[PDB]
């Protein structure tokens, strides 16, 4: 079964965020702009096989792309995707995090959820995202996850 | 090398991996489940896999659920030929009961490389 | 290559492997053994191995008895100069008692590929 | 390549091989700690690793522990860029406690060759 | 230490039931179509190695030829190798079962067992084993795993 | 960041028992003569990686030349350098029995320490190593692990 239309949605947004033309994005995962455009645009729908290829085109893990994707399926839109700015930050902080330092490679279940409660706890305090650095967030990631 | 899956039911999750250089794709239940505490369940994924040549699928624990809830993976030997639903045994070791939700990570599952030797019988070795 | 194998006594079963590419070969008990809840047994298979050079032998789970039984296979770990009896540590984590009769399977033996590396201690690592 | 690692603290030990064709490497703990009875814990290393290419790092048991202690490893995955502490964790099975001190043997580390192979969803697998 | 001589009658039925001559075998997984025929003929012995040869050589997977032989050590003849046909059909089910269904994966023992049971289950219930098909089969064969 | 000078006693006495000679030794490391005699005199200090260089030069397991480190950093001189002989003599039967005998297998903590204990049972007992063959101390060593 081939994949809703709000991937096209998904790869649009985050082609002009990554500052990416189609073109660009042509090159990268080889498919034409005119396939590339009926995509985004869309008109026909992106194989399962073929989001694996996009995510290295732009340059996001596809295992993030369906995460979007599910925020999609379940609230309409997506937040994540709509504020993605902070995401692609916090989430770069936790991933660094996980494979740095050991409370929170053996203690973390899931690495998107623990951006979002990490993300969610700035906007509680009132904190920015491009005001705190990767050994403040740690400090709040390892309370989270006990 | 290519590692081929399909789904078997519209429940499963297709594996994922965060890094490209992590060491196992993440499985994810199908189903709920709840362990009792000191019991066992074979947690159904309702996906089938063909593991490329010259290894065997290891389905091995997530180091979160094993630190923190006492959560191993038992049995976890997944040949190059099976071609049924890949089913990871968890072992609840802990006090407290655990809880299996649909599309929790429970397992990695790791293309263990390994040789298949002929077997040659000797009257002894020299040691 | 080859796996070289040796009986030790004449109660053991030589190592079988039903597909040809089968994960691992079957190991067989030599003896009879009543494991108590809650409680583990060295089973002991009266066979040697010599493993192929460039690989270990890992003794695995079959995964009938753990998710029939509730039985996990502890250390496992067969060193390539090991040419000692091969055994394999049984966990019977069951409520009930566990029987291991002679020429039952209760484990297999994987040559699992490693790497034997120099080692080599610096200062830190350029952390990722 | 070689297997690099690095003290993380003044209490580690550095992992030691016995013999030339040993299948691991031997971790030792960096701290005293007393494991319950059918409890866990996480035993810091104090080191820190860089894996050869091409495989991962298996905490493996050691087989004394299991069979004299009844001590198992859970867990036991470690990425190839995992760049923090190395911690085994323990699962004391027996009846008794068991007592681990610095210096003390808790695992062996082996690197497991494996493959990182691409994921790629199909309808369904022949049979 | 060399092999009983029985291993010749069984390499011999199952030659003539894989359609195979002495000479074809020889050019398959053999020294010479002499050496094989004294084999048969008990007059020479196999080595313990040869089994492993012989059993690529008739298509035979040769932990099944061992099995065989233990029926040989305790029963004086071997049923199974009697009406190996019946046997060989149930077999293909049981395996084919085995790598493909997970409640038949995560649960056997022995293959080899399993397809006698399954065989002594066909005779208590008077059916014919060309009768039945691999869905049917496998019915009985879950039942018989729990 | 680099070793001790008590290296450099080691390296020699143990030169010195391997009937090496320092020319022969920088062959077997590749090191020259003259780093060798500023290594073994005291003069210069061992980089941490070398003493593995050493080790298989010497033929002794580089995680032995350790452990007699850690006799030196503790009582001041190493007891088992003093009479590495009565050792080297155990320490291959410790070996001998960890890696043909299951009971040794399956139960040894640490060969060194195990080694040690056994020399000091002989000499409580005042046995000779030269009066004892590896049959008896198998049977010793079974008995201390239990
Ligand atoms: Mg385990």
């Amino acid at each position: 079964a081939e994949l809703p239309t709000h991937y096209g949605t998904i790869i649009k947004t985050l082609r002009k965020y990554m500052k990416l033309t189609q073109s660009k994005l042509s090159e990268r995962t080889g498919f034409s702009q005119n396939t590339i455009s009926n995509h985004e645009n869309g008109n026909r729908n992106i194989g399962v096989n073929e989001i694996e290829i996009y995510g290295k085109g732009l340059g996001i893990p596809s295992y993030i792309l369906h995460r979007i994707s599910d925020e999609f399926k379940e609230k309409g839109y997506s937040p994540t995707l709509n504020d993605f700015g902070k995401f692609d930050k916090m989430y770069s902080y936790v991933n660094k995090a996980y494979y740095n330092d050991g409370d929170i490679y053996y203690s973390s279940y899931d690495l998107y959820d623990e951006t979002i409660k990490l993300l969610e706890l700035l906007k509680e305090s009132k904190i920015n995202v491009n005001d705190i650095d990767y050994d403040y967030v740690l400090k709040l990631y390892k309370q989270i996850l006990s | 090398m290519q590692l081929r899956f399909a789904r078997l039911s519209e429940h499963a999750t297709a594996p994922t991996r965060g890094s490209a250089r992590a060491a196992g794709y993440d499985l994810y239940s199908a189903y709920d489940y709840t362990i009792p505490p000191m019991e066992k369940a074979v947690v159904k994924t309702d996906i089938q896999i063909a593991l490329p040549s010259g290894c065997y699928g290891r389905v091995a624990p997530r180091s979160g659920l094993a630190a923190k809830h006492f959560i191993d993976v038992g049995a976890g030997v997944i040949d190059e030929d099976y071609r049924g639903n890949v089913g990871v045994v968890l072992f609840n070791f802990g006090k407290e009961k655990f809880e299996v939700k649909k599309g929790d990570r429970i397992a990695q599952l790791i293309c263990e490389r390994i040789f298949y030797p002929e077997i040659e019988e000797v009257q002894a070795l020299d040691d």
